[PDB]
């Protein structure tokens, strides 16, 4: 990706200033829950000019940056598809259901991402990659060992390297991981991102076993989906009490969040941030609440 | 009623937050 100058970036802002017009057309009525792109989108926007202050009269230093680089392309290209969303939507948009929209709030939760990365690479404005702290010790080991203090790596890359620890399946497996790990949907791999998905798929030690049997052979297992698309799930099995599904907290990143049908008809979600999932669906599953998978009556055994 | 469109640089994220709940 090229070099970002300050010209780029506030021909980025222009785009989602476009793009925050488009979603405040009164036919939308877009709902304000986390992912909300009326809030990302700013909240994003400000960051960035929080970050251009901290590089007044250096911003060859901040635009070489590598990771600010990829990281510009991406938010550059993203926004671009969202507009994209609109003129090819017309009227689909103001459908709750349609194709434009489902693609609409899966763009807001990759905005969600980037945003959380960027805030995890600049905290205060300032690149603070170098020292990016990982949080659980064996995959901050890992890390250390094949790339240093680097805060991007292209998947090729991370993969080879992973594979020399938890080989990885060549086809689907490999394709399922990677969309599992690439949050940010950019074809790289940050140290950020990475330390999302070592908490998630915790301990390093069965790190890809893990993976698999919570996301590859779960079927409760929901892929890129937000708070809102789990309640509306698991509407079809209020009648079926101990119904549940589980995804990422897109909020509490790093964090599980389980969805399920409770014995008096509600839809309830939980973060068990007290124990590992692995414990909390087995847990759940023996005192009744965690059943039937996505409504399914065969439930995993994860012991 | 109007319908004022905000611009990029007016909104303050009101950072709603969705409902969760203890442990069941
Ligand atoms: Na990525």
């Amino acid at each position: 990706p090229g070099t970002v100058d300050k010209k780029m970036v506030e021909k980025c802002w222009k785009l989602m200033d476009k793009v925050v017009r488009l979603c405040q057309n009164p036919k939308l009525a877009l709902k304000n829950s986390p992912p909300y792109i009326l809030d990302l989108l700013p909240d994003t926007y400000q960051h960035l000019r929080t970050i251009l202050s901290r590089y007044e009269g250096k911003m060859e230093t901040l635009g070489e940056n590598e990771y600010f680089r990829v990281f510009m392309e991406n938010l550059m290209k993203k926004t671009k598809q969202t507009i994209s969303l609109f003129k090819e939507g017309k009227e689909r948009m103001y459908e709750e259901n349609s194709q434009p929209r489902r693609n609409l709030t899966k763009l807001s939760l990759i905005f969600s991402h980037m945003l959380a990365e960027l805030k995890g690479i600049f905290p205060s404005g300032l690149f603070q990659g170098d020292t990016f702290r990982i949080t659980k010790a064996d995959a901050a080991e890992f890390w250390r060992k094949a790339f240093g203090e680097k805060t991007i790596v292209p998947w090729k890359s991370f993969r080879q390297a992973l594979h020399e620890v938890h080989p990885i399946s060549s086809g689907l497996e490999a394709m399922a991981l990677k969309s599992t790990i690439d949050l940010t949907c950019n074809d790289y791999i940050s140290v950020f991102e990475f330390d999302i998905f070592t908490r998630l798929f915790q301990p390093w030690s069965s790190l890809l076993r893990n993976w698999n049997s919570l996301a590859v052979t779960h079927p409760g297992y929901m892929a890129f989906l937000t708070y809102d698309e789990v309640k509306a799930r698991l509407q079809k099995f209020i009648h079926k009490p101990g119904s549940y599904i589980f995804r990422l907290s897109c909020t509490r990143l790093g964090q599980w969040a389980i969805g399920y049908v409770t014995a008096d008809g509600n839809i309830l979600q939980t973060i068990p941030h007290n124990k590992p999932l692995f414990q909390a669906l087995i847990d759940g599953f023996r005192e009744g609440f965690y059943l039937f998978p996505d409504g399914r009556n065969q439930n995993p055994d994860l012991t | 009623q109007q319908v004022h469109v905000l611009s990029l640089d007016q909104i303050r994220a009101i950072r709603n937050t969705n409902e969760y709940t203890e442990g069941p």
